[PDB]
């Protein structure tokens, strides 16, 4: 399964949308689910990731302008059994055994994280955890340079593999880094 | 309007300019047709007006090998972004206009522009002015204080005769969650924010002893087992013998779709917790 | 009925004091046997007494700073003793009273100049938080506990740095839990004094100086005198104000000014007059002009 | 009028009672009014002085069993208006300004104070204050080497004569100093 994650739109409150690479990279219909951590602030926002595809969950960022969206979910198909969450309670952002002991606690396996508008993902305790960045460019306390990245990933059975696209400038450099989930 | 808001961002780009003045005088003619547009669309406008006035203050702070002024530009703005803030304080709006006084806290902290963190320090009053006695909904009051806890863990900035009023005032904020595992989380970072320090978790353990949901506070004790970790490795007895109380209490509770994933986390933090 | 043993005990608080503080443990001991094997109200009647017969056999072991050696151990000794017949009065239905008795061993912690009692002071301090909080709602015996802890940490010179900041707050969280204003800002008004003559030990017996938050509590004195929805006394606030502003201006408080004064002085020539004609008023006014001669102006 | 005034006995919580040659020197009938500042614990500390005299008024302080004193009360014989209280509500004991603008808060001309346990009393700002110490040589945390001394007062008209009997050691050291009410 082709499944595009995204987060932290800030539509219009930080910036504007996509890059040009980006939306040119990213055509309708070839998504099978999105998931969007938070930050969209509009509702346009879920239309345009909902002409993408119909499979398009949100949970609740800081910014939101929505009440609606429920802050936990554990959702689940196929081997892979997921939460969503935005990331504006993760006091700080960067902790080694935060997210080891978060997973446990509900029992998944593959984390997706935001709020924090940096790339950062590795292994760690048999389970992988991915930290997008900001995918329209927001900015961050942290983080001054900010580059925009967009990653779409596929499962198939047990076992993942991810496409980072870096555009740090205004080239797509690709990165990839194998898991196989246990 | 809302969607004339995202024309403001459009405003904001289309029409910024290189110079931050000339870019200034057409944001105050953002104030002159624009910004004179009434209560909701002022509370429309002017919040990406400051963000505009944010990234004029970014704009000036990218002015600051080209000019002198940038830092009083940033303050020329930042009165005038203040009371812009103000105009959305008399706009009936308190809440929102805490995060962009909270990013205006940040303004005033990643730029450092003159006198800046008084006013940021009275934005913290501000703050403390639209935060401490107009929400009573908890959740509300939570993320917003807790936020307000992580930016004052970003509140570095303050030296060490400066921190400890707010730093008191926002465990003073902290009290003011009428649920104590809102309170407790807040607090156990409040014991975060000092950064004596394990005695706040004792009194989170004190609030892990005021709790109604009994696995919750051991969650919450969990979560003591999670905050003893940390402040330790950077109080040399309490985890083992905790770890035999989750020996102990999460046997004794509900052996429940939490708990026993509280049994799966215990147990993977028993892989954790064996540093091995 | 179980009042006799007071005086009956007073007597033999002189009694005990002839002999050597051992054996005046011991028969304190065996009198906690004879007689203060008494009750739950009857040890309410000999045990304090037997405390201040402990507190004075703490004094007899400052009494003999020089006639024994281990007198700060027997202080020690009975501390723990006191603490743990403060808990048997704790146990005793009491725990209003006997946080005096733990502000008194917390008094006669830091009065005696021993070892390792300031901590346990703050464990007393902590037993003062125990003794205090949850056991009490009545706003009049809330502030008179709470201040005369506040009137304890004035004298709380003892505690050092990392005991004096958090018990600066920790009462000032008490201060502020009243449910009446008047008295609670009077507590934080009170807590002023706190910030400027907080005294603490690493300072070399000198206080904290801690000027860039005074004013500020002065403004939260004037938040509290916004809230009070009483405007009599919400001026006799701002007089207490006044008061204040007489007070820290006038004891080397360079944070407040002459300026405010003369507004303060000169909105009572409204603000005092907006008020109902009547026995408070005019001697407010009477106050005023009298503070008029305290201002050398009258 | 011959009143004698007292304060802090502390019976039997600190102190027992009078000195041998104070109750000598205290004997019951010769005075008018008694008032006691706090500090009695008891019900026979009051019968003992209402052997004294008939006048005997007492208001609460901090050691007090009893409930039914109140704080602050105006009384007023002849020419003179006094208010009575204990002395535990001031915070600290010993401000210049606090007693010369307390007094004008109510209108009165001579004050009588507590708890404070050492004797202290001069005149300031025509008002003339008297703090008398413990009578029953009860201990404060500011005074360690504590001096019992009463005091025995006389008010004919505007114009009042003092009798401190100082029991420094144990010897009476009277002493006196002069005082018109304007």
């Amino acid at each position: 399964m082709l499944v595009l994650v995204l987060g932290d739109l800030h539509i219009p409150h930080r910036c504007n949308s996509l890059p040009a690479k980006f939306k040119k990279l990213l055509v309708p219909g070839k998504i099978q689910h999105i998931l969007c951590t938070g930050n969209l602030c509009t509702k346009e926002s879920y239309d345009y990731l909902k002409t993408l595809a119909g499979d398009v969950h949100i949970v609740r960022g800081d910014f939101d302008e929505n009440l609606n969206y429920p802050e936990q979910k554990v959702v689940t198909v196929g081997q892979f059994k997921i939460g969503l969450i935005h990331g504006h309670q993760v006091i700080p952002w960067g902790d080694m055994a935060s997210l080891a002991l978060l997973q446990r606690q509900f029992d998944v396996d593959i984390l997706i994280s935001g709020h924090t508008h940096k790339f950062e993902a590795f292994e760690h305790e048999n389970k992988f955890y991915i930290n997008p960045g900001s995918a329209t460019g927001a900015y961050n306390a942290l983080e001054t340079n900010i580059i925009p990245s967009f990653v779409l990933m596929d499962i198939q059975a047990s076992t993942v593999v991810t496409y980072v696209y870096q555009l740090i400038g205004d080239d797509v450099k690709v990165e990839r880094i194998e898991y196989k989930k246990s | 309007f809302a969607d004339e808001q995202s024309l403001v961002g459009r405003f904001i780009h289309l029409l910024r300019s290189d110079d931050p003045d000339q870019q200034y005088l057409i944001l105050n003619t953002a104030r002159k047709h624009f910004g004179a547009g009434g209560n909701q669309r002022i509370r429309f406008t002017l919040p990406p007006l400051v963000f505009a006035a944010y990234q004029l203050a970014f704009r000036y702070k990218e002015n600051s090998q080209m000019d002198d002024k940038w830092e009083k530009k940033c303050q020329k703005i930042f009165s005038f972004a203040h009371q812009t803030i103000s105009a959305l304080i008399k706009a009936e709006l308190a809440e929102l206009p805490l995060r962009l006084f909270l990013q205006g806290a940040l303004a005033a902290g990643e730029i450092g522009f003159e006198n800046h963190e008084t006013v940021a320090y009275e934005f913290m009053s501000q703050a403390f002015s639209l935060y401490e006695d107009e929400i009573s909904d908890s959740k509300a009051q939570l993320a917003a204080i807790t936020l307000i806890i992580g930016t004052f863990e970003r509140m570095k900035c303050f030296s060490e005769e400066n921190h400890e009023p707010l730093r008191t005032q926002c465990a003073l904020a902290a009290s003011k969650l009428l649920k104590k595992p809102d309170q407790g989380r807040a607090v156990s970072t409040c014991a975060h924010l000092f950064w004596r320090v394990m005695e706040c978790l004792k009194k989170a353990l004190k609030i892990a002893n005021q709790c109604m949901d009994p696995s919750l506070q051991v969650q919450l004790f969990i979560e003591i087992l999670n905050r003893y970790i940390y402040f330790y490795e950077k109080t040399i007895q309490v985890l083992n013998q905790l770890i035999q109380k989750i020996r102990e209490d999460l046997p004794n509770l509900e052996s429940s779709e939490e708990t026993e994933q509280i049994n799966k986390h215990f147990h993977n933090t028993l892989e954790h917790l064996r540093s091995r």
